[PDB]
């Protein structure tokens, strides 16, 4: 016959556990689809050549749209 | 929810986020002064843009 | 491709032609038709998907070309603002050189693996290509300290030119 | 800055102002907010630091650091309303004034673009230190650790005060700028020998060192938990920072009256890890093993390699989030226990599953094994010591026996092994426990994936 | 604690046959060689001098550290046997129950309930036994740690909880 | 390993005292006293217990060994030591 | 909970001391 | 570009499935062991691939994908190895692998945390093909301690017992002491060659790596469990039975001898250092054989068996045999798995003892596991055309056959015979015997998951050898020339070894006079080894902290000379100024002094 | 508590300085910090004798 | 009585009230919202937040610009014959030495 | 509770001098 079984109390750390990963997407799967939707919508830029007159602006000389989205506004 | 009471207890929750615009609008104030040099450097001396007016604000 | 093929040297590829001598079937030719329709079609597919999604838009980036400096050496002593825009002419160009000997490094590194056990006479030139860029690190960047300066990077040199030509001149009598 | 100092400050208002109950919860979400914007410092060019303006500038060794000190500002106060939710509003308010005016001086220091600035506010965190050691102290030695304290680091910093105007009256201005710029090799001559100490001995008398490192046991055993996280992470990180700020107008006097510290530092780390292995209080074995660690850092500046310099300052924010983690640690079992003996409370991974695992990987990133920055830290110390002397091996690698020994022996004696028979006050461990444990390890694993960042100016 | 002269032979026999056991290893033998090492044993029982005895001792066990097998044998779930207390991870305190979330005591009623008239026993018991405890000491403090039992009716036997409440062997 | 009640514990013991031939096969009262019955030895008693250690795979006691004097408290014993409740 | 009269403290020179020392360790001053 | 590259990183991509999975929470909680077993399958399954692949051409490859750090001139990146070493260890590590966690079914399938076990072997499964597969030496660092750290948990699985917590601490020490070369070897790397991936330091020629291959040697002995340290592998025995079936048999232990294989072309050159490999080969052989003959836990003479067969290899290693010593870690991984669950079955149904005193009569008992028994014991003895065969014949044909050092010789062969010798005693012992456990038997193998985890490793243990050495193409010259008398002496030496280890363990069945010989009471308490290392260093070095350092040191004399020196001297003179009479006389007396000394003394009017 | 008071403070105020304590402290303090000092400074002078006038071989050795 | 103080105050258990405590304050319905605002105020807005911006910043230490300079620069050096990298990098000829 | 001054405590403070000697001890 089966007996009971004296285990400490999980459900708390069960809770604690349930937090993190349920929370830790609440913006956690949104920036995934956000990462990966820029890569797959617009992509990233070309190595070109400067056009003569034009001085490219400081947010232009990089290739990865959030990297110059984080350099047009911010920094 | 007695807005008089809900601001009594939130009013308290904007003197740092009015902190950082203080303090970001504080920056651009300190660095007029320090502009000093502006187009003399010489990897960015560089022609003025007709109605460009200033190189790095 | 994504890179030249000079500063980049690639010898020409060799493959054997395959040449079945047993009349039983080889399996490593099945799998990898079996892998080309199930894993590389559906990929390129997916890389043609995004590909075209990609040429929607294509805006554009460049290098910010900077302008050539008069350095350390002709700069005016205690003049900050000519030091300071020496400094940091040598300062990137620290880094340019830096990713000069990375791509000698790692070119040295790809003619090994590449030539197989062949590696130590077929990798010859690129030793001595080592050699050449290895040694005139140490003559130009190495033993500068943690807090390195053009200053000290110059006076180093003007030691070189001193102690190299002190024991020339004395030589050649 | 003034886009982190003045919110730094503004909590001050708003924390002394707040609700009854509210204080805890609205000190932190801002804090935590403030932390958010100090992340906009990680950037740096290539090229010279982010001047920006005479008042404060910032390189890629102080934002690195920086942004340790505002992610931790939440860590203590999150750590805190367990020990203090029994006091008074007032005094658990004055307990954050002295919390933020702690950052607030860590922020203008770690960003002051001339030297005796530094001076002032790296000197002036003694004071709110002083008050949360000897008010909120858990025990009688606290008043003696206050005094061990406050006098082993003020018999320094004023040798460095003297030695710092005396710069200026020699040299003019001392801005961190202009005196890299504007360097003089140092001669042999006794005068500058003893200028030599007086600019190092301030700094070296700070982290541990081997002879000054009494002050350890004294003050980080007894200090508040929210404090003793500070005298081990972020302060220890002062008397580092200072190292290799200064160590630009000493050379080439370094490179040779360096032997008696290197010698002592490298020897003192093998006895001090030596006591951790055969240490009683659990606190204490910590703050030991933080004497090993930041002796090595004390070791590597004194080469001036810029492999040295490189890993330097991964070691030391790797040393500080994880030194603060295992002072959560003893925490949690001193709130139930209400001892600090280790063997008074063995066998918690069979009572406290998840805890156990918390001081698992705790241990293990003390243990500096790859990839954790702990070892990328190390690692390229070992290299640079090597290139200095091959001997160094010996000495370097006997530390990483000690610091293996004792790291699991902490976790052994406690964790694993019989449950002790008569407590019966441990509970579940509660959600804040855990929670602000992750926010230790989680960011210290997040780093391993681009350490580029924690790199330092070297890179 | 005054370990008489009769029994330390005991444990030495003892001692002896599982030695010689591991020696012997097959079972012939080892039922061979132990009636031997009987037959030089009750041969030395009728002496009426102590000091014989003692001396005896001496040589003997001097004889058994000699002669131990350098890899005796013990079952696994004794002090140095294979499994000792590897079983001892799995077991947990009974107290810690009293921590469990009441969606988890509820998920199991009966017996939590079961626990309740445990407690509540124990609690009522608990003075009982004390109060016979502290009516029965021997005078000059407790002689021996030997417990004394249940003498009225209606009561538990003094010190029960944690023997009778100990976790099992077989906790899994 | 399947479990075990005390029916089959007096059952082994039972056994095991009956292997004894010394022991009468059939005077293996549950209480039959090892001195006051059997007319054993306290050397021969002793030599019951490693008989049953083997038979149960397990050490018993020394302090606990002579403590046992019936079939019964050896029964008893090993009830206790393997938590034997049915 | 627990006092400073029972506590280590200085060598025991005197034997009534000894005594004391001995108790304070809940121990005998014959073995002690 | 054909498919070799995505094909083989595969392999270790799917394996972290089931840790991903695992860290949900909400994964498979009920069945995890299936998940995790089929999981295994599916990649050995893929990893074959890559095998034939090379078997057909030899297409190595190297896989270095993105880019981690850019140290000054020193790039760190993730890169991959796809060698004949890596490519073809793969399919073996996740064979044996796959083979034990059906048994891992079996053995522990009462155990409550199962589920964290069967995590905790795909954790260490992932640190090991991180180890084999491995370009830059950070990464061959990242497999070694990962490996290192996930055999602490492993084998203080019952964290209850003190023991065990032992073993595990002492598992961790000894192969710290290994890292102690590690870490040396990659400093002088990074230093002298100025790189870490093995492209360049064997391009960049180190012919005189003197201390580099002394670290990279002792490196290895930690690991490997050679001599100098062995004696964790033995106390490693304390660990769950797949534990020890797994990591310590072949997977975990071979990394410290896997490390010199991959550093062979730039070994070979020094002559030194090698000899030193002959030093420490020679030795251990000899002396874990010596130990295992008079042992009697089954787990513990297995083990040393194991430790005796890391003794081979590194013989090898040191004259230019290290595809051959690679080749034997092939074989050596089948049967000698194999051993280990074999005796888990034989411990397991007879109630979890290990003294061989206790079984006997197994063979018309057990069938199967007989067979596997003696199928492993005659394969550990090289035994002809079998998985032995095909690497140890080979191997002591050709140590002979070369310019070596006699000494190591002498005990190669006579460990070959010792390695026969303890073999014959588990058979003898364990199966061909009366029976001796406990009354009450329960022993059985009708379990599926017991019978199908041997049996594969059966069928794989009768070929091997055959498959692999008619497949793989040749990488050294094998020695034709050679006189009968060492050509034969591969198997003479195991006939004796087999013949008088018979006829002295059948001389228990005589009855005889008991007497312990002074060889054996050497030999049968592990050759004094523990009991001198793990007791008189231990004790000076924690006595040291104690009585010296902590005490003496740091609050008695440091404590003593800074701080309370000055307090002292600032209370007594505190003393001095504070402790006046407060008498105008005498006030007013040292007044007149101080005028008069001013006035005449100090000389400030001159 | 009385192991952890005796082990950790109720020593200095017990300590007295005694011959023994006193080399013991000399021994074990400045003792190994000089031995270290003798065996580095002489691979320290005997590494910078060698390549000042060019007796080391460091053609590769660029990230010190 | 020695002195006039109370014994030590019983250390009270947070669970012992409220079964849903999370050890943050003593009081129900803020110490709930503390957790739910020191998580997210924490992982989600700085630990997640914060990552995907300390990942994706523009070019630090300038390193994928000095690759791309660099290499133009052995295209071109290759070209002529001369070696790969100047042993002075400063000019020799605009140089004084003091005899 | 957190340890709190004693009467012992401060009683060393309540001497006429902090620091005893016989010269003082009157
Ligand atoms: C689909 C997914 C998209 C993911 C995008 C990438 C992640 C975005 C994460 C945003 C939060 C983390 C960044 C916080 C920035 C804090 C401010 C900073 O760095 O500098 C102050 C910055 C820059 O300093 P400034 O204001 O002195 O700059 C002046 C110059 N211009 C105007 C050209 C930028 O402040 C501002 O830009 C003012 C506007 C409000 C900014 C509010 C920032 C916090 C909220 C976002
Ligand atoms: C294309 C992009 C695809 C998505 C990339 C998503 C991110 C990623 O994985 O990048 C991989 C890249 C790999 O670079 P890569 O060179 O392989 O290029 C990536 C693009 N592909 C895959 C197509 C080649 O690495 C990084 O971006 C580095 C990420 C580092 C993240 C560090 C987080 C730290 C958080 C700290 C919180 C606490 C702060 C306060 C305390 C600080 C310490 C004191
Ligand atoms: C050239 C070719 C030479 C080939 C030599 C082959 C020798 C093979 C080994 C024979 C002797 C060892 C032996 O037979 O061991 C098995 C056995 C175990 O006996 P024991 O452990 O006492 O267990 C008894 C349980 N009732 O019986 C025993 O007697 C155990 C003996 C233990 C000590 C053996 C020492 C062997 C030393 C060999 C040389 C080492 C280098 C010098
Ligand atoms: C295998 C290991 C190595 C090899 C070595 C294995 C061990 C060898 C031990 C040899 C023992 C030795 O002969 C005798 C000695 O030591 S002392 C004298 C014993 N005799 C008395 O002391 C007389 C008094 N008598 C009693 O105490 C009781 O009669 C007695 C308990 C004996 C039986 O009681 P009964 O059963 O009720």
């Amino acid at each position: 016959k089966r007996l009971f079984i004296i285990k400490p109390s999980g459900f708390y750390d069960r809770r604690f556990l349930k937090l993190m990963r349920f929370y830790i997407l609440l913006t956690g799967i949104p920036v995934a689809i956000g990462i990966t939707l820029v890569n797959v919508f617009i992509g990233e830029a070309e190595l070109a050549d400067i056009p003569e007159g034009y001085v490219p602006e400081h947010w232009e000389y990089f290739k990865h749209p959030i990297s110059r989205w984080i350099a047009r506004t911010f920094y | 929810m007695n807005v008089l009471q809900i601001v009594r207890d939130h009013w308290v929750h904007i003197l740092v986020p009015v902190g950082f615009v203080f303090g970001c609008y504080l920056d651009r104030r300190s660095d007029e002064k320090l502009t000093a040099f502006r187009n003399k450097s010489l990897l960015f001396k560089r022609e003025l843009r007709p109605n460009e007016e200033v190189t790095w604000k | 491709d994504s890179w030249d093929k000079d500063v980049y040297p690639e010898p020409p590829r060799r493959t054997p032609a395959p040449a079945p001598q047993t009349s039983l079937p080889n399996p490593v030719t099945y799998l990898t038709k079996i892998f080309d329709l199930l894993v590389d079609r559906p990929v390129t597919l997916a890389r043609e998907f995004i590909e075209q999604q990609h040429a929607k838009n294509r805006y554009y980036y460049y290098h910010r070309e900077f302008r050539r400096v008069p350095d350390i050496t002709e700069c005016e002593e205690k003049d900050i603002l000519c030091m300071f825009e020496a400094e940091m002419q040598w300062r990137r160009d620290y880094k340019v050189d830096q990713e000069i000997v990375n791509i000698i490094q790692e070119r040295l590194k790809a003619c090994q693996q590449r030539e197989g056990e062949s590696y130590r006479q077929n990798c010859a030139k690129e030793l001595e290509q080592f050699t050449q860029v290895s040694k005139a690190f140490q003559d130009r960047y190495s033993d500068l300290g943690a807090h390195y300066s053009a200053r000290k990077c110059l006076a180093k040199q003007k030691q070189r030119m001193l102690a190299e030509r002190k024991a020339a001149k004395e030589a050649a009598a | 800055m003034l886009k982190i100092i003045i919110p730094t400050t503004m909590l001050l208002p708003m924390t002394w102002m707040s609700k009854h109950n509210m204080i805890w919860i609205n000190a932190t979400v801002h804090s935590l907010l403030i932390s958010l914007i100090s992340l906009s410092l990680l950037n740096q060019l290539g090229e010279n630091s982010l001047n920006f303006s005479l008042t404060f500038f910032s390189d890629s060794l102080s934002a690195p650091l920086l942004v340790l000190t505002t992610w931790l500002l939440p860590l203590m106060l999150m750590a805190s309303q367990s020990h203090l939710s029994k006091e008074t509003t007032t005094r658990k308010k004055l307990y954050i004034t002295m919390l933020i005016l702690l950052q607030l001086f860590l922020i203008m220091t770690f960003t002051a673009t001339e030297l005796i600035l530094f001076y002032i506010l790296f000197e002036a965190t003694l004071v709110p230190t002083l008050i949360i050691i000897t008010r909120w102290g858990n025990q009688t030695e606290r008043l003696n650790a206050g005094l061990y304290f406050l006098f082993y680091t003020l018999a320094g910093s004023l040798p460095l005060l003297v030695a710092l105007v005396y710069i200026q009256n020699t040299t003019g201005s001392l801005n961190f700028l202009i005196i890299h710029y504007w360097s003089h090799p140092l001669s042999n001559s006794w005068s500058n020998i003893f200028m030599w100490l007086a600019c190092i001995m301030a700094f070296m008398v700070k982290m541990p060192l081997y002879g000054l490192h009494l002050w350890l046991p004294k003050a980080h055993v007894e200090a508040p938990i929210a404090g003793s996280m500070v005298l081990a992470a972020v302060l220890l990180k002062l008397g580092g920072y200072g190292m290799m700020r200064i160590t630009t107008i000493l050379n080439p006097l370094t490179n040779y009256m360096a032997y008696p510290f290197l010698m002592l530092s490298m020897w003192g780390m093998i006895m001090t890890s030596s006591i951790c292995l055969r240490q009683t209080d659990l606190k204490s074995l910590i703050a030991y093993s933080s004497v090993s660690h930041m002796a090595l850092v004390i070791v590597a500046i004194m080469i001036q390699t810029p492999w040295s310099f490189m890993g330097a300052t991964a070691l030391m924010i790797a040393h500080g989030l994880t030194s603060s983690m295992l002072f959560c640690l003893a925490n949690t079992n001193y709130e139930r226990v209400h001892s600090r003996t280790m063997i008074l409370a063995r066998g918690l991974q069979t009572l406290l599953p998840l805890m156990a695992t918390w001081w698992l990987m705790a241990s293990l990133t003390n243990l500096a094994l790859p990839p954790s920055i702990n070892l990328i830290g190390e690692l390229f110390i070992i290299t640079a010591s090597f290139s200095w002397s091959n001997i160094t091996i010996i000495l370097m690698g006997m530390n990483m026996m000690i610091t293996a020994l004792y790291s699991l022996y902490m976790l052994i004696t406690t964790q694993r092994g019989k449950y002790t028979h008569h407590i019966n006050n441990i509970k579940a461990s509660f959600t804040r426990e855990n929670a602000l444990m992750a926010l230790h390890i989680l960011p210290l694993l997040l780093l391993t994936l681009n350490p580029k960042m924690i790199l330092g100016p070297l890179y | 604690a005054y370990l008489t002269h009769q029994q330390k032979v005991l444990r030495l026999y003892k001692r002896a046959l599982r030695h010689l056991e591991s020696w012997c290893v097959h079972r012939d033998k080892y039922r061979y060689f132990a009636c031997l090492m009987r037959a030089r044993f009750d041969e030395h029982k009728n002496e009426k001098d102590m000091v014989k005895a003692t001396q005896l001792l001496r040589q003997a066990e001097e004889e058994f550290w000699y002669g131990q097998h350098p890899q005796p044998y013990i079952f696994p779930e004794s002090p140095g046997g294979t499994s000792y207390e590897r079983y001892e991870c799995y077991k947990v305190p009974e107290w810690c129950l009293d921590d469990w979330h009441p969606s988890e005591k509820a998920m199991y009623p009966d017996y939590f309930a079961k626990r309740e008239q445990w407690k509540r026993l124990r609690r009522e018991s608990w003075e009982r036994e004390v109060k016979q405890l502290q009516e029965e000491t021997p005078p000059g403090g407790p002689r021996t740690e030997a417990l004394p039992p249940a003498r009225k009716e209606g009561d538990l036997p003094p010190l029960w909880w944690h023997i009778v409440t100990r976790p099992r062997e077989r906790p899994m | 390993a399947p479990p075990l009640t005390l029916e089959a514990i007096k059952d082994r013991v039972l056994y095991v005292l009956k292997l004894y031939d010394k022991i009468d096969p059939e005077k293996l009262s549950v209480n039959s006293h090892f001195m006051k019955d059997l007319g054993l030895d306290s050397l021969d008693q002793v030599e019951i217990i490693m008989a049953m250690e083997d038979e149960f795979g397990f050490e018993i006691p020394d302090i606990d060994a002579e403590k046992l004097m019936c079939p019964q408290e050896i029964v008893d014993y090993i009830a206790d030591k393997k938590d034997v409740y049915e | 909970h627990v006092t400073k009269d029972m506590f280590p403290g200085p060598y025991p020179k005197t034997p009534e001391e000894r005594a004391a020392a001995a108790k304070k360790y809940n121990m005998r001053v014959e073995d002690y | 570009m054909n498919p070799f590259a995505s094909l083989t990183l595969t392999t270790l991509i799917i394996l972290t499935i089931p840790i991903m999975m695992s860290n949900s929470n909400i994964y498979k909680t009920n069945l995890y062991p299936n998940y995790v077993k089929t999981t295994v399958s599916y990649a050995f399954t893929l990893s074959l691939v890559p095998l034939l692949m090379f078997m057909h051409t030899g297409q190595e490859m190297i896989i270095s994908n993105w880019h981690w750090m850019t140290l000054q001139t020193v790039e760190l990146s993730l890169s991959f190895k796809m060698d004949y070493f890596s490519v073809m260890f793969i399919p073996v590590a996740l064979f044996v692998t796959w083979s034990i966690m059906e048994f891992s079914m079996w053995y522990m399938h009462s155990d409550p945390f199962i589920n964290r076990f069967f995590k905790y072997l795909v954790l260490f499964l992932i640190t090991m093909m991180i180890l084999v597969t491995a370009n830059n030496l950070f990464q061959l660092f990242i497999g070694w301690e990962g490996v290192g750290i996930m055999s602490f948990l492993l084998i203080g699985w019952w964290h209850g017992r003190t023991d065990a917590n032992t073993a595990a601490l002492q598992a961790i020490l000894y192969n710290r002491i290994g890292d102690i070369g590690f870490v040396l070897s990659m400093a002088w790397f990074l230093t002298h060659s100025n790189a870490w991936d093995l492209q360049q330091i064997f391009m960049l020629n180190n012919e005189c790596p003197n201390m580099p291959l002394i670290g990279l040697l002792l490196a290895a002995a930690g690991k490997s469990a050679q001599f100098g340290l062995h004696p964790w592998l033995p106390s490693a025995m304390e660990g769950p039975t797949p534990v020890s079936a797994l990591l310590h048999s072949s997977t975990m232990v071979v990394a410290g001898v896997f490390l010199l294989i991959r550093f062979y072309p730039l070994m070979e050159t020094n002559k030194l250092v090698q000899t030193m490999t002959l030093c420490l080969g020679a030795i251990t052989t000899l002396f874990t054989a010596l130990c295992a003959i008079t042992q009697n836990d089954i787990k513990k003479i297995v083990a040393f068996s194991t430790s005796s067969q890391l003794g081979l290899m590194m013989v090898t290693i040191g004259i230019n045999q290290p595809h051959l010593a690679f080749l034997h870690i092939c074989m050596h991984a089948f049967f000698k798995a194999m051993l280990f669950m074999c005796s888990g079955s034989i411990i397991h149904s007879l109630n979890d003892e290990q003294d061989i005193r206790k079984m006997g009569g197994l063979y018309k008992a057990m069938p199967f596991t007989t067979t596997a028994l003696i199928i492993g014991s005659l394969a550990l003895t090289g035994m002809p055309y079998l998985t032995g065969f095909y690497s140890k014949d080979l191997i002591i044909e050709a140590v002979n056959m070369s310019y070596t050092n006699a000494w190591a010789l002498l005990m190669t062969l006579i460990a070959t015979s010792l390695t026969a010798a303890y073999s014959t005693r588990i058979i003898f012992f364990a199966f061909l015997g009366k029976p001796r456990f406990p009354p009450l038997v329960l022993i059985n193998e009708n379990n599926p998951l017991l019978i199908n985890s041997i049996k594969r490793l059966l069928i794989g243990s009768i070929f091997a050898g055959f498959i692999i050495s008619n497949n793989i193409p040749p990488m050294t010259v094998p020695n034709t020339t050679m006189p009968l008398y060492m050509k034969m002496t591969a198997l003479i030496v195991t006939i004796m070894g087999f013949m008088l280890a018979l006829e002295l363990n059948n001389t228990t069945y005589y009855l005889k006079f008991k007497y312990p010989s002074q060889t054996y009471k050497f030999s049968n308490m592990l050759g004094y080894y523990p009991s001198i290392m793990h007791r008189l260093p231990t004790y000076h070095n924690l006595s040291m902290s104690q009585k010296s350092a902590s005490s003496l040191l740091d609050l008695i004399w440091l404590e003593t000379i800074l701080p309370k020196t000055t307090s002292f001297i600032q209370m007594k003179m505190s003393i001095m100024v504070s402790n006046q009479k407060g008498l105008i006389k005498l006030y007013f007396l040292s007044f007149l002094i101080t005028i008069m000394i001013s006035m005449t003394l100090f000389n400030y009017h001159e | 508590i009385r192991w952890t008071y005796a082990r950790s403070a109720n020593i200095y105020p017990n300590f007295r300085p005694t011959p023994k304590t006193s080399l013991l402290g000399a021994l074990f303090g400045i003792g190994p910090l000089f031995f270290w000092y003798y065996v580095f400074k002489t691979d320290r002078d005997k590494k910078e004798k060698l390549i000042q006038e060019g007796k080391l071989d460091q053609t590769f050795n660029i990230s010190y | 009585i020695r002195l006039q103080e109370d014994p030590d105050p019983e250390d009270e258990n947070l669970y012992e009230k409220n079964p849903d405590s999370h050890g943050y304050d003593k009081d129900p319905i803020v110490d709930l919202w503390n957790m739910r605002v020191v998580f997210f105020f924490g992982f989600s807005i700085v630990l997640v937040l914060g990552s995907t911006f300390v990942a994706y910043l523009p070019d630090y230490r300038m390193q994928e610009w000095a690759r791309r300079e660099a290499e133009r620069l052995v295209k071109y050096r290759e070209a002529n014959g001369l070696p790969l990298m100047e042993s002075n990098c400063f000019d020799p000829n605009k140089i004084q030495l003091p005899e | 509770r957190q340890w709190q001054p004693d009467v012992e405590w401060a009683e060393q403070f309540g001497g006429a001098v902090m620091y005893p000697t016989k010269e003082t001890a009157h």
